[PDB]
């Protein structure tokens, strides 16, 4: 996956 | 421990990068009862966020790999299983029902949203996917009604909510189209944005622009 | 189960970054009593060493808390609580380790490089005792590195990457445990000036390993001088 | 630590 959600 | 203490050994897990103590310890917290704080609310968030994170990236390898790995992808799969249905569980009984701020009502419920999310990754599948989809969409309400357009809570819940369109509903126009106008929103509006927001709402409004860049290129 | 399932499972475990799981595969497939292969060691040793290195690096960070929260009363009194608990997970895994080598790995180390592997290991984890203790550790520590440094001096040459590896490992006992850094020094020196003596038998399938632990052993150095 | 061990 090279799209990101956000990071904690 | 009491609930300060438990805080207090949270973030000591947090820095030890002892991510299974900092949830226990968090999950603590939550089960008296009192409502978390801003603090409490990042810390179990951040503890339980890398505690399924584990799980979720040895899950890739290893369903990747894959009856050797069958069994072991599906022990890898129970676990982080057991962890969203933990943070749901806690979500349900706990913070969304005595949340009462708008600010942690959208926390909560872009969170139930994320652990459906996650369950639905390793998916009984319409159902948890159901179950993301309506925690995100009235987070999302409630994250434009009182919600302003840098908030950075607001445009987190259009990132993970983007990527929920995106990768769960494999529906890239209208992930694109929610980033976009998220993006748009609130670089229209930064002098809304204050010293102690800058930084991550900017973060946010890049992690938005490198996924359109990504999914329209 | 058959040892090469275990293997199986340890190595889909390493993919996994599921170190736990994966030296409990290996701690399966030691207590079966046949000597490792190659293989086998390495996985119980890339386990292992992640195991105990995820509790070090907590411990370091946890005590450098407890050291920087002096004249503050809670906060050391929660610190110090946090690093005794780790610590004891910390030594639960080097005991684990210590027994695994005194019971199996090295009673059935048939070749010198498997004698000098495995005395090494009994070195870095009473080390990694050491670490936490300084006490009597010390001295188990330091006699299982001596003897296998003397094995290694006799059996391998300067550049054999176990020896190097060995070379680096008890030179950072001397430094950071015995606190004698002209000690740490000279044998660091020694070794990676005897290794870039010998270029020439520098092996296909352990340059990479032997050229990275001389320049592990140049850095210290480096840093110690 | 500055200084390094063998890495895993």
């Amino acid at each position: 996956r090279l799209y990101h959600s956000l990071p904690a | 421990m009491d609930k300060n203490e438990l805080v207090q050994k949270a973030k000591l897990a947090e820095q030890a990068e002892r991510y299974d103590d900092m949830a226990a310890c968090m999950k603590s917290v939550t089960e008296q009862g009192a409502e978390l704080s801003n603090e409490e609310r990042n810390l179990l968030s951040v503890a339980y966020k890398n505690v399924v994170g584990a799980r979720r990236s040895s899950w890739r390898v290893v369903s990747s790999i894959e009856q050797m790995a069958r069994e072991y992808r599906e022990k890898i799969e129970t676990e982080l299983r057991d962890i969203c249905n933990d943070v749901l569980s806690l979500l349900e009984k706990f913070l969304i029902p005595n949340a009462s701020q708008a600010e942690s009502k959208v926390f909560y419920l872009k969170m139930k949203g994320d652990y459906y999310r996650y369950l639905a990754e390793v998916a009984d599948k319409k159902g948890i996917v159901d179950q993301s989809q309506q925690a995100y969409q009235e987070a999302f309400e409630i994250s434009k009604k009182e919600m302003q357009p840098t908030h950075p809570i607001r445009l987190g819940l259009a990132l993970n909510f983007s990527v929920f369109y995106y990768e769960i509903l494999n529906s890239p126009e209208k992930a694109c189209s929610l980033a976009k106008t998220a993006f748009d929103e609130a670089i229209a509006e930064l002098d809304t944005l204050s010293e102690e927001s800058y930084k991550d709402s900017t973060l946010i409004m890049q992690l938005l622009r490198d996924n359109l860049t990504l999914w329209t290129s």
